[PDB]
């Protein structure tokens, strides 16, 4: 058939426009667009002198200069790059989607030093979001100076300039809109430069009058460390880093630089502080301070995607120079780069922690920081789980005041520990001295203390260490590494006492699911302990006591309380005697109660009314007091014997 | 480790694919029987040295019931020959195990199976309301069919037995199921054949709480709280007809002539009688139905008799605990009853309640001042917590001081 | 100046306290050799649903939650969802035991297709088969399983409302939330999961139909007198208290998804 | 000096690799693209037939269909609009940044009924995400049927089109790349449907093929009732079309539809679940639940900038037309926009609750799930703490079961009362039987009973309400304005009492501050009470339990405790006497630290040891069941 073909247009009109109004949500950028435009300008020329020396006859400090002037509203930019010829000012800047810096690269040969900001060519026309007018004057070392000037009409001119000879490099002038001068303030500059510039290769300098003269303020003094090898960098100098970087009066504990080569090209910097922040749960910003940087510029903050939260007190930079980026550059074009850049994060972390852990005493003042975000990361780091619990450390029974690790446990037990014993509680005086030790502590078993509140459901997570479970002994159906003889002489004791058993449930029938003969018991009459399954002592004071928890499922989850019964106490062979002999003694009945409530104070439970608690013991003062019986106390027949 | 089974032969008859294997001997005691619970060490191997995990792998004996069939074939006859203490490893062929079926993910289809089988203790079933043990039954021979007797049941039984080492002979017995004194028969009886399967040949040994009781007689040289066994043959039964089945007046007729009934065994001193027969009105009324409003009405004075008279039945039987549940239910009824109020008190004072049998008969006095009976309680029980705290006075009167010694010792 | 902290979610143990409350399969059967008559097949079933049934009773008083409810109602949802309990019980064995078209009642029995002597078999197997079909094809997993096995208890109500009520709701939103979260743990997926979900909640909401089909069969075949077939005196009790329940059509259904 | 002139001009190729490339940050887009070019081209034909009818005559049904192939690796959008002419097709679609939408609008009567959706002229390029190739085979009612073909290699095609009539209507065919196939399958066309056109005004249509046969699926069959006049719509109305948007099967509790036209304009739907809303399934946690449409088009759902966290379980609605777009149309230009959105937002809202409150069976409905974040926005958001507290209801001393508001303390107050009396604890009835509220009750001052641990955080902003100020009844020097004559029995008593506080002080030493006679207790021998400055045994318990604890606030907020004494009390009188006796009787050094563990107990504090105090008791009890020492 008969085929038209034509090439495609482009309307100049609209799409001045659109890269005006559409491509950028903050104004503030266009500073950070003509500073990368000139630490281009000026790579290139080094580049040149390097074969060439005489490209710098003309001048031989490479740097910037930023000169606001209050008083015309402008703001001029200054540097000394190679600078434009009249044809290429033309062509670059008269072309909306040419760049002249992705043609030098593309001339250039492979091994080159080179890496250049920019590709799009867009990126100059961003002036015009702070701008009326714009002003370019240039000098190239192989022409005259020349003077461009526009605004945004469509059509652009070019003269001859007339002014102070620049020797060599290009001067942008900006006039700003009346509602714009604020960013002819010093400290907005310095914000915004800090924010977006800062390990540029060259210094910047700013000039401002002040009470005149011209003040020289350089920016930009703290250089990029994590591009040079470290074998190479001294534990001085990554301090120093460090400190600038956090604005942070203490050095670092730890610090770990490393570099990833092969499809996305990585150099990482990760420090450990030696505070935790005291904001560190609390604050609302995101978490993770990582800064990301795309050739030094600075591309993103605050991504939750590079760390899992746990790791949320890392500070640190990752910089690459190949990632792909959106017209703003102001985020990454594809999130599954975050998936690796954070898979590799993350391990290095973990390294570093092993590492860390061998010294023993530097450990202790990492972990008394961040104890708290190992654990969550037990809960939370399925893949991890495995190498983050070496990290725990934990009091026990046998360890005086030192912490030691699971792997500790495990090679000072004894043959018949098949499982690891531990206890949670509200401090280590409480457990250390809980009944439900005792029998443990007979026989030389070392019982792991755990104390912060969050330890209850790290244990969920965890299961076992090695192979060996934990068994909390607080629950119920214990095992211990028994004789047979003590076992045959436990269930000789259970034909005692079975009267007590069903008394004692029925005092207290609505309050205790049963009531047993138990073994765990060598000091104490009595004791409560949880069923296998649902919340225990501490679990639910924990989960009563949140801020924000909706207690319906406190209908659901609860601890099914069993009295154990020590048969080798004298108040319990006392009350066996006793009740045998008459099973309604009121005595009984209320000295059973008063056990019960004294077991669960014992226990870890709290009362349900302490009130009526309070009121026993008082009673029982007034009688052995002697106080009066007078304050204390107060002091047709046949209708009912008829059968129906 | 897999056992070298294959050098072991099969027991005699068990074309039933039994093994006759012997690794362990046992104590020299009987078999189980019919319904017997049967604990014992369970694990073993599948075809080939397949593992079979099991309770015993964790230690966790196994309760089996022999003769009903709730296990393969082959292990319930390996219980059904074994001795306490023995231990056999039975090869089952595969009929006598899941067949053909294969049963996945372990069972090849036509397996053979070793189960490794220790019998450690047995006892007969509990055929009581509650795990008292007070009726044991150990099943011979027979039993057949789903239906079973119930009360109101007429039931052709033919019953010999024992009383201590003593025998009751054999004599045939055409009843109605309830009347255990007009048998002159213990009450297990009666809670034991309505248990029993048509045809069914059984052993059932009572308990004094089942055992000849007030229905105890001389005669028979039994005492009350007998120790009893017998040896019953249920031939056939024609059973009541049940609550989910009956008329609205069928309830409350059934009803009246039950309240009269256990009217009289109460007078007559049958209190455990007329209990029984007092809870047949509860259950026919407090059963779903819809009544009309004077059926509803006769239903609510039945429901109260009932729980007035459980609760004296209790009283008298000294279950007092008991008696304040029935006399709870009779008071949801009418809150002003006067008996169920004044029995709830005395229920109290019974196992010394004092404080609430007081509330009880000072209620009672408000309601019936003139209850002469509640002042004489009322009274009583004052009295009795006045001894008591005589005693605890005595009892702390130096407490704090014997207690500021012992802790300086 | 003092605020709230922040939590860590608690980890629910809801799915693991039903594998630990759920009843062992029950053994039940008759030699193979004596022949299959309808009726022999059907009594035998009976005795093993009775079984199965007062199982099932221990089984939800061991539920949290569920515990909780007046008495009463515990009845009630036990009763009208019985058998929807037991049709999902069996569907469950028969397609993890085999890809075919057999109904798996229990280890000692199975009906194939040619032993599916029985009208009702022959015209409502599609159904019970279509269960078994249904958790085979989409590959249900045992969590999965469970909580919806919790969830068809509470499917139904009478339309007057139970005592309980408020609790009732309560429990019912909170096995939703363990069942989207035994979806989730197998999925790994974002809006795949509802769509996991609708796959799933239209089974509980079509067996229903699956019920009501089979509720009219065993009530013909209880009523009747066409086969010598023996109940549990636990069955014939069910039976007529609940016939005038449906029949009367004051059993309101709780259909979770509509679309 | 000369001046030489130029214009701008672009470089083609770069410009077609950016639009491509660099501007999307997705591939659902290009559906979403397609889409709305497809509405506009039905609302073009739509608008004229108004005028002219006979506009119609080549097909009255307006609608867009989606066909894909899986065969030919293809995807067609078919819709029934305007259709463009040879001479459209070459300058809209080959010139980049054109758009004919746009000068459509413009050349409209100013009182034309029309929004569309489009004005920027690079969305059509979109396709090239996805597609190797596309295909444009349209008709209008003026001209001959034409192909046009790119593979955006810098040039297209026009050919006439050959083939099968069209009638009218634009039929946009992608040839797919080879390894971005998930966009034929049915599921995930219809997951990106819904997401970003659901309220598309004309209907669309799926076609797949199965068990075969075409199975014809509308997707969009929700309206967008929120362009009603809210008069005009039922409760039925809104309630479907709440489920509808949230996937529900519970209705809405509560809605609000409204409207602002100011200098922004715009329309919202806030819903109040009956329920408290939960992620049943994987979501971000803590997402918000307001979404953002511009001419019903989807733009955003999580931006927390729109409405305060407190107020996250209103679901909703806003539509608004006229707001600056990225080039993206992900993100919203100028975010002060979002400012002023949400000050409204939040107004209504409260307008809403207050409302409810009319209704008393109905707000308690409200209160039980959501009064949790009344509380938090008392804390936070202060500017509304004059509004937000007149929502809070609590269990007083005086309202039995029901939960009234601090209006009705204030309605009850007595003249004497310049306080409002409240208590904190952990249940009700530990609450209602505690001894500090034993002698307000005494003189008939009612308490108000505060029991979720999120109250202690609350309770300390609310310092005033209606001017009068808010007091605790746990804490030293509470005043109650009761006669000096009392005062004056103290004094005369502290003479012969000082002597215990004295030997009391030395006991227990470094367990209290100090021991006082008091007056607030009738019955109890003594208690224990927090200074005036300090933190309670509420505040203790309950930060010992928030898991992400620090160590320095532990340290800090420990509470000082202060012991009183009722001296009126015969244990008191009894120990006063032997303590004179003998100051150092082993009798007294006992006798008093058991009370001192029993008053923490019932005064709400965690006894610490906790094995002595059993370890007392049981010697006790052996004395009292006769047990000798030996
Ligand atoms: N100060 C300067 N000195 C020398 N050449 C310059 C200067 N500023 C701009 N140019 C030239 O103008 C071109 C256009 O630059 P522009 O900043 O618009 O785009 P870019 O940097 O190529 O793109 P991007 O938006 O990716 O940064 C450059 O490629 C370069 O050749
Ligand atoms: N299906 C269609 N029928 C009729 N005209 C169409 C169709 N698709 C595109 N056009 C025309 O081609 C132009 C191309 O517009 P395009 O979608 O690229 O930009 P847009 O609508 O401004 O989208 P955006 O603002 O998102 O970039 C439209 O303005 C319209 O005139
Ligand atoms: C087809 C129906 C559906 C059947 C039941 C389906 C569910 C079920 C599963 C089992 O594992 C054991 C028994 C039961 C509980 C059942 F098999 C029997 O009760 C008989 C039954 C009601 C039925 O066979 C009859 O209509 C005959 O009464
Ligand atoms: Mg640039
Ligand atoms: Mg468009």
């Amino acid at each position: 058939e008969e085929v038209e073909t034509f090439a495609f247009q482009a309307e100049i009109a609209q799409l001045m426009s659109l890269i005006i109004n559409t491509f950028y949500s903050n104004k503030e950028i266009f500073l950070r667009e003509l500073i990368s435009n000139s630490s281009d300008a000026l790579d290139k020329i080094r580049y040149e002198s390097l074969t060439d020396p005489s490209k710098l006859d003309s001048g031989k400090e490479l740097h910037i200069n930023l000169i606001p002037n209050k008083q015309d509203r402008t703001l001029t930019i200054v540097d000394t790059g190679i600078g434009m010829t009249k044809a290429d000012l033309i062509n670059n800047l008269g072309t909306i989607a040419k760049s002249g810096t992705k043609a030098f690269m593309e001339a250039l040969q492979a091994g080159a030093d080179i890496s250049m900001i920019g590709q799009f060519g867009v990126g100059f026309y961003s002036a015009y979001l702070v701008a009326e007018k714009v002003t370019v004057i240039t000098k190239h070392n192989d022409d005259e100076q020349y003077a461009w000037e526009s605004s945004a009409g469509g059509s652009f001119t070019v003269r001859t300039d007339t002014g102070e000879p620049m020797g060599r490099g290009t001067k942008v002038i900006l006039h700003l809109k009346e509602d714009q001068t604020e960013y002819l303030e010093e400290r907005r500059i310095k914000e915004i430069v800090k924010k977006h510039s800062q390990f540029i290769g060259y210094p910047i300098t700013l000039f401002v009058e002040k009470e005149k003269y011209i003040d020289q303020e350089e920016l930009n003094k703290t250089k990029p460390i994590w591009t040079r090898n470290p074998d190479d960098i001294t534990n001085e100098e990554y301090g120093e880093f460090y400190k600038s970087l956090t604005n942070d009066w203490e050095d670092h504990l730890a610090v770990k630089h490393f570099s990833v080569e092969g499809q996305l090209e990585f150099r990482a910097l990760l420090f450990v502080p030696r505070r935790a922040p005291f904001d560190l749960f609390e604050n609302r910003k995101k978490k993770n301070n990582i800064k990301l940087y795309v050739r030094r510029v600075f591309i993103m903050d605050n991504c939750e995607e590079l760390i899992p939260e746990y790791l949320n007190f890392i500070r640190g930079v990752v910089d690459s120079e190949d990632l792909p980026l959106n017209i703003s550059r102001e985020m990454l074009q594809q999130s599954k780069i975050l998936k690796v850049i954070r898979k590799n994060l993350v391990k290095k972390c973990l390294e570093l922690f092993t590492e860390l852990a061998e010294d023993k005493e530097n450990y202790k003042k990492f972990y008394e920081q961040f104890s708290k975000n190992i654990k969550l990361g037990i809960h939370e780091d399925s893949q991890n789980r495995k190498k983050l619990s070496e990290l725990l450390r934990y009091y026990t029974s046998a360890s005086g005041d030192e912490m030691v690790s699971l792997k500790d446990y495990c090679t000072r037990m004894k043959e018949n520990q098949k499982h690891i014993y531990y206890i949670t509680g509200e401090t280590k005086d409480q457990v250390a001295n809980s009944a439900f030790v005792e029998r443990l502590r007979k026989h030389g078993l070392e019982v792991i203390y755990m104390i912060e509140p969050i330890d209850e459901y790290c244990v969920q997570q965890l299961k076992e260490f090695e192979g060996k479970t934990l068994v909390s002994v607080t629950k119920e159906g214990l095992e211990l590494p028994e004789d047979e003889e003590e076992k045959k002489k436990q269930e000789e004791k259970k034909t005692k006492f079975e009267n007590l058993c069903k008394i004692m449930k029925d005092i207290l029938e609505k309050k205790v699911e049963k009531v047993v003969v138990s073994n765990r018991l060598v000091t104490s009459p009595c004791c409560i302990v949880t069923s296998t399954y649902g919340w225990t002592a501490n679990m639910e004071r924990i989960m009563k006591a949140q801020a924000l928890r909706d207690n319906s499922t406190m209908g659901y989850m609860a601890a099914k309380k069993h009295l154990e019964i020590n048969p080798d106490h004298s108040i319990i062979e006392t009350l066996r005697q006793k009740a045998e002999a008459d099973k309604n003694d009121k005595s009984v009945k209320d000295l059973v109660i008063l056990l019960y409530e004294t077991a669960l104070l014992s226990s870890g439970f709290s009362l349900e009314d302490p009130q009526t608690h309070a009121n026993r013991i008082y009673r029982m003062i007034k009688l052995g007091l002697g106080i009066d019986e007078d304050d204390p106390t107060a002091d047709d027949t046949s209708r009912m014997e008829e059968v129906d | 480790a897999p056992l070298p089974m294959e050098g072991v032969d099969i027991s005699p008859k068990q074309d039933e694919g039994v093994l006759k294997v012997i690794k362990r001997e046992g104590t020299g005691t009987e078999m189980p029987m019919i319904g017997d619970r049967v604990f014992v060490h369970y694990t073993g191997w599948l075809l080939d040295g397949t593992k079979f995990d099991s309770s015993l792998d964790r230690k966790d004996k196994f309760s089996f019931d022999l003769g009903k069939g709730e296990v393969i074939k082959a292990w319930d006859i390996a219980i059904a020959t074994m001795k306490v203490g023995e231990v056999c490893h039975i090869t089952c062929k595969p009929e006598y195990a899941y067949g053909s079926a294969g049963s996945p993910p372990k069972i090849p289809p036509n397996a053979t199976l070793v189960f490794e089988v220790e019998l450690f203790e047995f006892k007969g079933e509990d055929l009581t309301e509650e795990e008292d043990g007070g009726i044991i039954r150990r099943i011979q021979t027979r039993g057949e069919g789903y239906a079973k007797p119930n009360e109101g049941a007429i039931v052709e039984v033919a019953l010999e037995g024992y009383y201590k080492d003593k025998l009751f002979d054999q004599r045939e017995l055409r009843f109605e199921i309830g009347e255990g004194e007009n048998l002159d028969l213990p009450y297990g009886l009666e809670r034991a054949i309505q248990r029993m399967e048509k045809g069914e040949h059984s052993i059932v040994y009572l308990k004094p709480s089942y055992a000849f009781g007030s229905v105890g007689k001389e005669k028979f040289q039994i005492p009350p709280n007998a120790e009893l066994k017998y040896e019953l043959h249920l031939k056939s039964f024609e059973k009541a007809k049940e609550s989910w089945e009956m008329n609205s007046e069928e309830k409350l007729e059934q009803s009246t002539i039950v309240k009269e009934r256990g009217t009289v065994y109460f007078k007559e001193g049958k209190y455990k009688q007329a209990l029984l027969q007092y809870k047949k009105i509860v259950s026919w009324l407090e059963y779903e139905s819809s009544f009309s409003n004077e059926e509803a009405q006769k239903a609510q004075a039945l429901r109260l008799a009932s729980h007035l008279n459980l609760a004296m039945c209790h009283l008298k039987l000294q279950a007092f605990s008991a008696a304040i549940e029935s006399c709870n239910k009779a008071l949801e009824l009418d809150s002003n009853n006067e008996k169920g109020l004044f029995r709830r008190g005395e229920a109290h004072l019974a196992v010394n309640d004092f404080e609430l049998a007081r509330a009880d008969f000072q209620k009672v006095l408000q309601l019936y001042p003139n209850n002469k009976a509640a002042k004489t309680q009322l009274a009583v029980c004052q009295q009795r917590i006045r001894r008591q705290l005589a005693r605890e006075k005595k009892l702390y009167a130096n407490m704090f001081e014997r207690l500021a010694e012992e802790e300086n010792k | 100046t003092i605020v709230p902290a922040t939590l860590p979610q608690l980890t629910p143990t809801l799915v693991s306290l039903l594998e630990v409350i759920e009843p062992e399969v029950l053994y039940a059967g008759y030699d193979s050799s004596v022949p299959d008559s309808t009726w022999r097949i059907m009594t035998t079933l009976n005795m093993l649903g009775g079984r199965q049934v007062i199982a099932a009773v221990k089984w939800a008083k061991a539920i949290p939650g569920f515990r909780n409810l007046h008495l009463d109602d515990q009845m009630t949802l036990l009763q009208y969802s019985w058998m929807s309990l037991m049709a999902f019980a069996l569907g469950w064995r028969s397609y993890r035991q085999s890809s075919a078209n057999l109904l798996c009642f229990a280890p000692d029995l199975i009906i194939n297709e040619q032993r599916m002597t029985l009208p009702c078999m022959y015209d409502q197997c599609k159904h019970m088969l279509y269960v078994s079909s249904e958790l085979h094809r989409l590959q249900v997993s045992y969590e999965e399983y469970l909580c919806m096995k919790t969830l068809l208890l509470l499917s139904s109500v009478p339309k007057d409302g139970l005592k309980s009520q408020e609790l009732f709701d309560e429990i019912r939103m909170t096995y939703i939330k363990e069942l989207g979260k035994a979806i989730v743990k197998r999925e790994g997926n974002s809006s795949q999961n509802w769509q996991r979900f609708y796959q799933l909640t239209k089974l509980l909401d079509s067996m229903h139909e699956v019920v009501e089909n089979l509720l009219n069969y065993c009530f013909q075949t209880f009523l009747d007198k066409t086969m010598s077939i023996e109940f549990p005196e636990m069955l014939a009790e069910i039976i007529t208290n609940q016939i005038p329940k449906y029949s009367n059509g004051n059993i309101k259904k709780l259909l979770f998804h509509q679309k």
